[PDB]
């Protein structure tokens, strides 16, 4: 249940040969496996946390100038200097200004001048840098057992979370009454943590490309730096203001938080203040289900008369959940739930919650089932008493299978070449699609990298209208497919 | 705000009593977090429902639970001697807050 | 300065809202659109100068719409 | 933000110095050249496109020209 | 001289009194006092929603968040009458005074 | 939720490039700009003539 | 749709289409009304006064 | 206003009558009719109109019908 009531939700059904099958897990999604004689579970990345950061720079937000001071020399004398040039916590610049005997000079010509101040930082913005092998995600396996934790917490169950670490990336959940799970994880391809900056500026972190960070316009300390005191770029944060050529002079640039926020349209925020942890990415897990089985398959039928205390609901995914409460004898018992016809003739819809049973008679279960598109009925109990309800689903099948494929386009958008793998059950097409996927998307990301959507939709219709406008057919209809791609990149790419 | 229950309420023991806890659109009426809870004099009060109809784990099975539009009821039906106390009904409202009615005291005389 | 350089195109993007991602896919739309309305003038001279560059249309209208858009954020 | 709509073109300037005159003459220029540093793929596919799309030179040239000026514009 | 202002523009501000309001799907826009002050900057937007946070509906409930907008730094910009507008001239002849 | 989004001093001061400064601190002082002006010769005599 | 003793079945987008000052379903101050310009006119007959 | 927008064409309707059916059946011809009647000369201008764009009665009974529904509508 705890999967349900989530629009991210995705199906994963099959197993192959072995009981595994591939799933990536992304944060704000939510998988729901089903398998054949294995119980439906639903898996969440709830969590990736960075450990131990090194910082590798320290900018400077906002700064101040305190000790000014001005050397001049005349005309044709070379250019003058300050001892505080040599000094690297003042920023300097060199000017020349009119010179004449009204300046006590003597030689009427454009005599050097130089002025400094001293830079100090009163704002910084942290660059930290975590090692791959410090991340650790945490995730949430949780069976359709169609019942509830419970309020009494002297017995806490259907909770179990596994973390999952570079170096223990094979961890296995034991689920209650379920037997146990494995997750045979890929950490290490999730995120390049070596191209990414833990980048936290005044209680606000985010995640960003390491090259963007390094190529930022503020000036940086190495990161090592405990004094302030060297600041490289601190030409950046001030200017040199030499009106006519009377005097010279240097001022500060304002807080520079506003204009890094601008900045950073398009970075991931996270979250840095108690530890770094990250809500946001995927994780590419196989799931074993081998020593995964359906619990209590050794009941019977209740035999019994069931009441709805919870009336049919419609999930955003086209399945309808319900809550039933078992008023009968034999308390572990198999729920009778069938989605029929109003003849009941024919099987019309495949419940979710796998084998719905009663643990105790006063212990209501919810079951979540997927009705056809159209007319259905959900039968729940035996000839007495039972309960028979109606339901009509508003969609249609076309309709479900371009929602489908614009799932599936969607999900190579974000996981590119990594959506081969969300479901994946091994097999020849899905490995020729996944290297097909890697070969294009590394010339793609070549070509496009750096490039806003703006710009991706016009490169899109002219590489369209390119196309159409070719004689051959074999290149009319590749320039015509990466024009559409680029188009749908480029309509779907902020997110 | 406080939702709205009668002041008090008496039943015969092994019979069937009601309390009413009548809301707005935004407290009772609007949502599902409609908990009602026991408090036995110089005691803290005891989740007796939640999710309108669910009951802890622990309450009895003779607690149950009904909402109708801006009305939530909790009914008993063993009455025993151990069920007289003083009942409150809360509900988690759309502006983020909690209000609780006014509480219902049961007496089985 | 460091908004000029806004982290757009650098990969790293997921299901998760970016930040700022709500305004910033369509306002530098809106400011070279507000640029166009406030100085006339130089779109006119964009479209005699892509017309006279552009044999076809489609090269005409592409000049255009490069012109009109540097124009603005080139400053 | 505001960085992106500077004062420029106003047509108000005298013989007296800007506000940032000294920094801010070459910086858009220096921009565009560390992107087409960072992000050469996308110079040659403007490239490519330019030829293509150009018939003279002049056109496939100002056309490269300003499909490599706007790109880092609204990136 | 005496220069009129024409508009105050905020570089800084704060946000305080924040404040969410939910309804469940298809039942409309929250409602948030706040919202009748224009101090309050607010927007809606739509969440999940379910049986696990409190709704009878599987849909996409509005949501409305507001918050107390605060301004902290000014951007004054003023405007002056051509006709306050002292000019200064020096006028030096050629003396050949010593300095 | 909702973040007020930091202090755009800075921007400002890159979005004025282009803008020269002036003193407003004390009597809104301009050094910039420039005055037509007719010059009259008629009454100035050369001193020491 | 009910209005003043007389009750309608509706088109539900047609009756959020409606060019009338509302107020949400939950609205318990009543005083917020969204597009009153619909029920107001402003008059600026001769650049005098409004 | 609100009575220019009526709640009409929307799949709604049943056997049992609608709010004011009978009354509102012809009230738009009645209306049409008074007001080629209080204005003649609009009607001449569209006839001779749909003439002019015509090369086919079809088209130029359809278009004159046109013009003359549309004319107190668009009021
Ligand atoms: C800078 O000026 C301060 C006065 O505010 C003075 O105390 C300090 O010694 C100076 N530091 C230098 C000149 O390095
Ligand atoms: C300028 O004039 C002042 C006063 O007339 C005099 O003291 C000074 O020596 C002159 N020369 C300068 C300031 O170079
Ligand atoms: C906002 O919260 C402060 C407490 O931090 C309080 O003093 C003030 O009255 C509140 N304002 C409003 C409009 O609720």
């Amino acid at each position: 249940m705890r999967c349900i009531g989530i629009s991210n939700r995705d199906f994963v059904e099959g197993v192959s040969g072995g009981s595994w099958v591939d799933i990536v897990l992304e944060h704000g999604s939510c998988v729901t496996t089903m398998a054949k004689n294995k119980p439906t579970l639903d898996f969440e990345l709830i969590k990736t946390e960075a450990k131990h950061p090194a910082t590798l720079r320290k900018y400077c937000i906002e700064a101040k100038l305190t000790n000014t001071t001005t050397a001049s020399r005349c005309p044709t004398q070379g250019e003058p200097s300050l001892n505080e040039e040599q000094d690297k916590r003042f920023v300097c610049k060199h000017s020349m200004v009119d010179r004449g005997w009204g300046n006590g000079c003597g030689l009427f010509g454009k005599g050097g001048i130089v002025t400094c101040a001293m830079f100090t930082c009163k704002k910084n913005m942290e660059g930290k840098i975590v090692q791959p092998e410090n991340l650790e995600y945490t995730i949430v396996i949780t069976p359709h057992s169609g019942e509830e934790n419970a309020v009494g917490n002297d017995t806490g169950k259907h909770g179990k979370e596994i973390k999952v670490t570079p170096q223990s990336s094979i961890t296995e959940a034991e689920l209650t009454g379920y037997g146990t799970v494995t997750m045979e994880c890929s950490p290490r391809t999730g995120l390049d943590f070596n191209e990414m900056v833990l980048l936290q500026m005044e209680n606000k972190a985010w995640l960003v490309h390491r090259q963007w960070f390094l190529d930022l316009p503020l000036p940086w300390l190495p990161g090592a730096d405990t004094q302030g005191s060297n600041w490289i770029q601190k030409e950046t944060l001030v200017t040199f203001k030499n009106p006519h050529a009377k005097k010279q002079d240097v001022v500060v640039l304002g807080s520079q938080e506003g204009a890094m926020h601008t900045a950073l349209t398009g970075a991931t925020e996270i979250q840095m203040s108690s530890g770094n942890l990250l809500f946001t990415g995927h994780l590419k897990c196989r799931l074993r289900m081998d020593k995964l089985q359906l619990k209590g398959m050794s009941y019977s039928m209740c035999t019994g008369k069931f009441k709805v205390v919870k009336e049919i609901a419609e999930t955003q995914h086209g399945t309808i959940v319900i809550r039933v409460q078992y008023e009968g004898d034999g308390s572990p018992c198999k729920i009778p739930f069938e989605i029929m016809d109003l003849e009941k003739r024919h099987v019309l819809g495949r419940l979710i919650t796998v084998n719905p049973i009663v643990t105790e008679k006063d212990s209501p279960v919810n079951i979540e089932a997927e009705p056809p598109f159209g007319d259905s009925y959900i039968i729940i109990g035996v000839e007495p008493g039972q309960l028979k309800l109606s339901w009509f689903k508003k969609g249609s099948s076309i309709g479900q299978m371009f929602e489908t494929t614009m799932r599936g386009a969607k999900r190579m958008a974000i996981l590119g070449d990594t959506a081969w793998d969300f479901g994946s059950l091994g097999g020849v097409f899905t490995s020729i699609g996944k290297a097909l996927h890697q070969v294009f998307g590394a010339i793609y990301g070549a070509a496009f990298s750096g490039v806003s959507w703006t710009m991706k939709i016009l490169i899109g219709v002219v590489i369209t209208w390119i196309g159409m406008n070719s004689r051959s057919t074999s290149l009319s209809v590749s320039l015509v497919l990466v024009g559409v791609v680029t188009l749908y990149l480029g309509v779907m790419v902020q997110a | 705000s406080a939702l709205t229950q009668p002041a008090s309420v008496s039943g015969s023991p092994g019979q069937s009593i009601t309390i009413s806890c009548t809301g707005t659109s935004s407290d009772v009426g609007g949502f599902n977090y409609v908990s009602w809870f026991q408090q036995h004099p110089g005691k803290a009060p005891k989740l007796m429902l939640y999710d309108v109809t669910s009951r802890p784990s622990g309450v009895s099975s003779r607690f149950s639970g009904s909402k109708s539009g801006n009305t939530a009821s909790l009914t008993i039906s063993g009455l025993q001697a151990e069920d007289e106390a003083d009942y409150y009904c809360s509900s988690h409202t759309s502006r983020g807050t909690w209000v609780f009615g006014g509480g219902t005291k049961l007496t089985v005389l | 300065s460091v908004a000029l350089v806004p982290h757009v195109g650098m990969g790293l993007e997921t299901r998760t809202e970016t930040w700022m991602s709500s305004e910033g896919a369509w306002k530098h739309a809106q400011r070279i659109e507000t640029w166009v309305l406030r100085h006339p003038g130089f779109t006119i001279m964009a479209a005699i100068l892509a017309y006279t560059i552009g044999t076809t249309y489609f090269q005409r209208v592409l000049i255009f719409i490069l012109l009109t858009a540097v124009a603005p954020s080139m400053t």
